[PDB]
């Protein structure tokens, strides 16, 4: 997009910055629930996809009144002493661009199992052999810990990065903000 | 002239067990009919305790006691050891009083970091401090937890009254025992937490609650003088300062800041060392453990 806005996560010992990055992405989460749009990419650009990190800072990609109405909420109260903030900045030129991605797999396939029986409603032995536990996909992926509001569960939600390209065209982004299409520039 | 072989100090500043009742606001003064959090279990097996379906603040009670004479050993072998560490804390305590301890302690109890999880995303919390002299309420503090941030402590009027009143009672002049009640607007619906087991929630009897020991290691976060970097904040006075989460060792006795290093060249090697580390040592006395060998 325009504009992009880096906050920076205060050095905390007392809670791990895993579980700050967690209740940030929750915020921007309900806060995406709340206001809406469909134009509002992520980007973190420390991704270590050697150690499978995502790193310390985090950049959001909006136009600048979407910004300067993300500033103008309360969504910001009781963790102002607990990261730093950015500004409205341009971005650089040329910039590459790439991915945000929640990429999920068939972990353990007992959901499989139930979704298979409420559709087929046959013997639990036809699901025991027409797909094995073989079908248990792993990640090398970096992913976040979400609880919910209604369901209450915590999931890791992967990241994938997507390539290096360099023209970003028309493309939007979900109700957690991904790249569903619409592109974000790395730099 | 050496050190005990066995040396324990019984701790002072015991805290209670905080057990976690719920209501609505506006209610915050007249709280005596509050139902409890309930645990239920959902489903491999998960436990799990909410707040309820009309309600958005939250009841926790503990208690404090303030004891006093931190010097004394419960448990020494050899007399000369223990007179030379009780004429050292008698020249700390007449050169200096419990007044910058007692001011961290006080200012860490009027922000609510004890409620650890509990805290964050919350929209307004406040704390309620009576100090219970007999069997009625003989003052009263009051404390907004959003005004007094995590990084510093601060100054304020009752906060150094509630500061003389727990450098009263660690002096050793007066008998502290204090009830502490603390209120967090939050919403409805939304998932409580209480201490984990080994999965359980911790529980009293059907009411979900908190262990003595994590209230106990939330007040004694006062350590600002860790020898490498101090952009981290305050610390749980503990020696060989260390962090769970985190998985550091400040304090380090590779460098001359562990507590042990402190106690032997203060008692034995009679090298007095710079004013906050000896408040930091008198934390460590206060927090109590097993010394020797």
């Amino acid at each position: 997009m325009d504009h992009y806005l880096d906050i920076r996560l205060r050095p905390d010992p007392e809670f791990p910055p895993a579980q700050l990055m967690s209740v940030l992405f929750g915020k921007l989460h309900q806060a995406l629930v709340a206001q809406g749009g469909d134009r509002i990419g992520v980007s973190f650009p420390d991704l270590d996809e050697s150690r499978s990190r995502l790193g310390e800072r985090l950049r959001i990609h909006a136009s600048a009144d979407d910004l300067r109405a993300l500033l103008a909420r309360p969504w910001l109260e009781g963790l102002r002493d607990h990261l730093q903030f950015g500004e409205p900045a341009v971005v650089p030129h040329p910039t590459p661009y790439r991915q945000v991605s929640r990429v999920q797999a068939k972990s353990n396939p007992e959901r499989l199992r139930r979704r298979l029986m409420r559709r087929h409603d046959l013997s639990e032995e036809e699901a025991r052999k027409r797909i094995p536990d073989t079908v248990a996909r792993t990640l090398d992926l970096p992913f976040v810990t979400l609880r919910s509001q209604s369901t209450g569960q915590h999931f890791r939600l992967f990241i994938r990065h997507g390539p290096l390209q360099a023209t970003a065209e028309e493309g939007g982004f979900t109700c957690y903000g991904l790249s569903k299409g619409g592109f974000v520039p790395w730099f | 002239l050496s050190t005990a072989s066995v040396l324990a100090f019984e701790r002072k500043l015991d805290p209670s067990d905080a057990l976690m009742s719920a209501g609505a606001w506006a209610q915050r003064d007249a709280s005596q009919e509050w139902p409890a959090v309930t645990v239920r279990e959902k489903s491999q097996t998960v436990d799990v305790a909410n707040l309820p379906s009309d309600a958005d603040t939250l009841k926790v009670r503990f208690t404090l006691r303030v004891l006093g004479g931190a010097g004394t050993p419960s448990a020494c072998n050899d007399a000369a050891y223990r007179d030379k560490l009780l004429q050292t804390v008698a020249t700390y305590v007449n050169e200096q009083g419990f007044a910058e301890l007692a001011r961290r302690y006080a200012h860490n109890l009027a922000n609510a970091r004890f409620l650890w999880r509990n805290r964050v995303g919350a929209e307004a919390v406040e704390v309620r401090i009576n100090h219970i002299r007999q069997g009625e309420v003989a003052r009263t503090w009051r404390f907004d937890a959003l005004a007094i941030g995590l990084r510093d402590f601060k100054a304020d009027a009752e906060l150094d009254a509630l500061a003389e009143l727990i450098a009263s009672g660690l002096s050793g002049s007066g008998h502290v025992l204090l009830e502490v009640v603390a209120f967090a607007r939050i919403g409805d619906g939304q998932e409580v937490f209480p201490s984990q087991e080994l999965k359980t929630l911790y529980s009293v009897r059907d009411a979900a609650a908190i262990h003595s020991q994590k209230i106990g290691n939330a007040l004694r976060t006062i350590d600002t003088w860790y020898p490498d970097e101090d952009g981290l904040g305050p610390i749980a006075v503990e020696p060989y300062g260390s962090v769970t989460s985190q998985g550091k060792a400040y304090r380090q006795p590779k460098q001359k800041l562990d507590f042990y290093t402190l106690l032997d060249n203060w008692v034995l090697r009679d090298e007095a060392p710079a004013v906050e580390q000896q408040h930091y040592v008198i934390a460590n006395l206060i927090r109590g453990g097993v010394f020797g060998e």
